[PDB]
């Protein structure tokens, strides 16, 4: 089958360059082109270009023209996309999409690159309970969550109870807050009457500041 | 540039409806279209090239259509699975361009939200600010609208929310708002009141605290 | 307008022979030319986009010269119809055909 594998998430302050690649497998490389497409958090598609691996010849949107560079090495069957002059609009998920064998269209993508440009420095969160009460009920249930707030860059990861706790879970998109930091909201409902019985913790794990939260989530009391 | 306009921008369809969705160029791009699909949080798929033809493996409930100008992505019965944003492309010059996509999400019967409101933890206040978080809980339609007052005042520019995707079991979405105040505006005022508007509910909901447990 | 072609054309295997339309009587704007071999896709030429190759073809076409196409390393199985597809601005098609006879070596 078929596979493009791209490098890893980049986090980039504005000015600077990024440097993504894109490894084909399963194919002979240079039989087909290599598209870059992004998509900036909650829009639409946009096309940057491709690069030809059997003439190393390049086009480019004109939006890109100039500050996109596409090349590839047919050594290592490996596309790259250097995009420079960072903005915080360019922050978005990267793909590479092969060049379909009948004409400009996207027949295998990549699993996607996440770039985030932007000045704020890495940090972890801090987890907050979101208690459930006796007097806050609905229809014989309680609410209760985790607020994992002031973060730097994403992605969190939360379950609850180590996984075991997965019905009635609801994490939300995070949002990014006019201080450059992201917080999310973890919640779960549960029957009321669990609130004197069963121990909710929520896990949240933020890998680039190498947090691991297990917090405890108690009704006050 | 050939700009792609795609309508409907969203559509609400029901398990073995036909679906069909259209895509206009504006200049005659012959049969040079294709169309993706991509399900929440995951990878564009390719469906259909050159207007009408199928990608491998795509199941023949997917056809297209058209030529010129109007095209068509039809859905002859919808399956759970075909719950995805839907994307149309020329490919007849540059740049290449996608259409704004159509949202395509199963419909169901209307559903109010429970409603659940959360003072700011201790700990938090500490810190010099307070979040305090409502919660609309398993709702249908995904229109809803969340009103914050402060002692009954209503704010404005000081919240920020976000909504889960389609839940895969029962259809409906969750919303989660979030009001931030510095600690000291928190200690000035008593009442803090989440008022939610839903199609499901024939009267605002509206669920309070007292700062200080009354 | 017209579109005007070689006609019947003859190589030698092994060899190249460079397959070429002219459209004729018209100003409209070429906006895309394909080649085919048969029914088969050998190459589009889009006035934007540049020289799409198709990968069997990929190591036998030579973009060019201009709107035509060289095809190399010429074999009987390339005995056949060719025919290029001229797109003129703004919604206009323009068919031409080759036919190609490849001798012994």
């Amino acid at each position: 089958e078929v596979q493009l594998v791209q490098s890893g998430a980049e986090v980039k302050k504005p000015g600077s360059s990024v440097k993504v690649s894109c490894k084909a497998s399963g194919y002979t490389f240079s039989s087909y082109v290599m598209h870059w497409v992004r998509q900036a958090p909650g829009q639409g598609l946009e096309w940057i270009g491709y690069i030809d691996p059997y003439n190393d010849g390049a086009k480019y949107a004109q939006k890109f023209q100039g500050r996109v560079t596409l090349t590839s090495d047919k050594s290592t069957s490996t596309a790259y996309m250097e995009l420079s002059s960072l903005r915080s609009e360019d922050t978005a998920v990267y793909y590479c999409a092969r060049g379909g064998p009948y004409g400009w269209y996207f027949d295998v993508w990549g699993q996607g690159t996440t770039v985030t440009v932007s000045s704020a420095s890495t940090k972890g969160p801090s987890v907050f309970p979101l208690a459930p009460s006796s007097k806050s009920t609905s229809g014989g249930t309680a609410a209760l969550g985790c607020l994992v707030k002031d973060y730097f860059p994403e992605p969190v990861t939360v379950s609850w109870n180590s996984g075991a706790l997965t019905s009635g879970v609801h994490t939300f998109p995070a949002v990014l807050q006019s201080s450059g930091l992201y917080s999310l909201s973890s919640v779960v409902t549960v029957p009321s009457s669990s609130l004197g019985t069963q121990t909710y913790i929520c896990n949240v794990n933020h890998k680039p500041s190498n947090t691991k939260v297990d917090k405890k989530v108690e009704p006050k009391s | 540039d050939i700009q792609m306009t795609q309508s409907p921008s969203s559509l609400s369809a029901s398990v073995g409806d036909r679906v069909t969705i259209t895509c206009r160029a504006s200049e005659h791009i012959y049969s040079y279209l294709s169309w993706y699909q991509q399900k929440p949080g995951k990878v564009p798929k390719l469906l259909i090239y050159n207007a009408k033809t199928l990608a491998e493996g795509v199941p023949s409930r997917f056809s297209g259509s058209g030529s010129g100008t109007d095209f068509t992505l039809t859905i002859s019965s919808l399956q759970p699975e075909d719950v995805a944003t839907y994307y149309c492309q020329h490919h007849f010059g540059s740049p290449l361009t996608f259409g704004q996509g159509t949202r395509l999400e199963i419909k169901r019967t209307v559903a109010a939200p429970s409603v659940f409101i959360f003072p700011p933890s201790d700990e938090q206040l500490k810190s010099g600010t307070a979040s305090v978080v409502c919660l609309l809980n398993n709702f249908y339609p995904r229109e809803a609208k969340v009103q914050w007052k402060v002692d009954n005042a209503l704010q404005s520019g000081n919240s920020q929310e976000s909504v889960t995707e389609q839940d895969s079991k029962d259809s409906t979405y969750s919303l989660s708002s979030t009001l931030t105040l510095s600690k000291a505006d928190y200690e000035k005022h008593k009442v803090y009141a989440c008022e939610v508007t839903h199609q499901g509910l024939s009267s605002p909901v509206t669920k309070s605290f007292n700062r200080g447990e009354c | 307008g017209t579109i005007e072609t070689t006609g019947n054309i003859s190589a030698e295997k092994g060899g190249s022979i460079i397959l070429q339309c002219h459209l004729s009587s018209t100003t409209a704007q070429v906006t895309q030319v394909n080649w085919e071999q048969q029914d088969q896709l050998l190459a589009i030429c889009n006035a934007d986009l540049g020289w799409h190759i198709s990968p069997s073809f990929k190591d036998r076409v030579a973009p060019g010269p201009g709107l035509g196409l060289t095809l190399q390393s010429l074999t009987v199985n390339d005995t056949g119809e060719y025919f290029c597809i001229y797109h003129t601005y703004p919604d206009g098609t323009y068919t031409g055909r080759i036919f190609l006879e490849v001798l012994e070596s």
